[PDB]
RNA sequence: UCUUUCUCGAUUCCGUGGGUGGUGGUGCAUGGCCGUUGUUGGCUGGUUAAUUCCGAUGAACG
């Protein structure tokens, strides 16, 4: 039972995925610290702003 | 060309202006506060050495194509005192601090 | 500063050090209303010792 | 901690040492500092039976 730390998923070009070729493919945080960069995480039923948290359905 | 570059992203390390990373890249991109962009020539995948000017004329900004990529991260200052070498495929200077007005001027 | 200094050999970088000698809300009523039988000894006399003799030479 | 990605970016993290070790425990020398082997003076507030309670608020002589 010993605790192994957590190691995070080396993802090869997370980048690559939020452009097309020019728009965003994912919407932008309307916060006002968050926005024009700050890309919206959109898991299968809710969307999640990794800088100020936001929960959105 | 490359040496009237390298003098103006060594006032970008000064004045720590210049974003390395391509994340950081494209985050100076949106924010409409870039200045120029630098992108490495050597890039085996394709589908992001065409995002990158697609970005920049899409927020209307300037790009230059350097052959590498480890030698332009070891002018970014990706390398410590060199041991360990390691280099960035593109890189944006978002503000400046002589030759900088030959690029702009080249630019044009 | 000082007086008696480089006079040779490659200076690398620069020595920025101005940053630290000068140096010296709907979310929040969201939240509010969020928060609301054998051993080793034994089993030895279970080993028989009468089996893989060698052929003995006899004097 | 186990899923699904968003962000921080060099503030890094993986392996092998019979090599030390340090927020370690422990004794000695070691510098400072206590205590140790007389005499005469000197009230905004609430609270209680009540100058009640809490609460702000010095000197010489041998
Ligand atoms: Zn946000």
């Amino acid at each position: 039972p010993k605790k192994n730390k957590h190691k995070r998923k080396k993802v090869k070009l997370a980048v690559l995925k939020y452009y097309k070729v020019i728009s965003r493919l994912r919407r932008e945080c309307p916060s006002d610290e968050c926005g024009a960069g700050v890309f919206m995480a959109s898991h299968f039923d809710r969307h999640y702003c990794g800088k100020c948290c936001l929960t959105y359905c | 060309v490359n040496t009237a570059l390298q003098e103006v992203l060594k006032t970008a390390l000064i004045h720590d202006g210049l974003a390395r990373g391509i994340r950081e890249a494209a985050k100076a991109l949106d924010k409409r506060q870039a200045h120029l962009c630098v992108l490495a020539s050597n890039c085996d995948e394709p589908m992001y050495v065409k995002l990158v000017e697609a970005l920049c004329a899409e927020h209307q900004i300037n790009l230059i194509k350097v052959d590498d990529n480890k030698k332009l991260g070891e002018w970014v200052g990706l390398c410590k005192i060199p041991r360990k070498v390691v280099g960035c495929s593109c890189v944006v200077v978002k503000d400046y601090g002589q030759a900088k007005d030959v690029i702009e001027e080249y630019f044009k | 500063s000082s007086v008696m200094r480089r006079n040779e050999q490659l200076t690398l970088h620069d020595e920025r050090f101005e940053k630290f000698y000068e140096q010296y809300s709907n979310r929040l009523q969201e939240v509010l209303n969020d928060y609301y039988k054998w051993d080793c000894e034994s089993i030895c006399s279970t080993y028989s010792n009468l089996y893989n003799h060698p052929q003995l030479i006899k004097y």
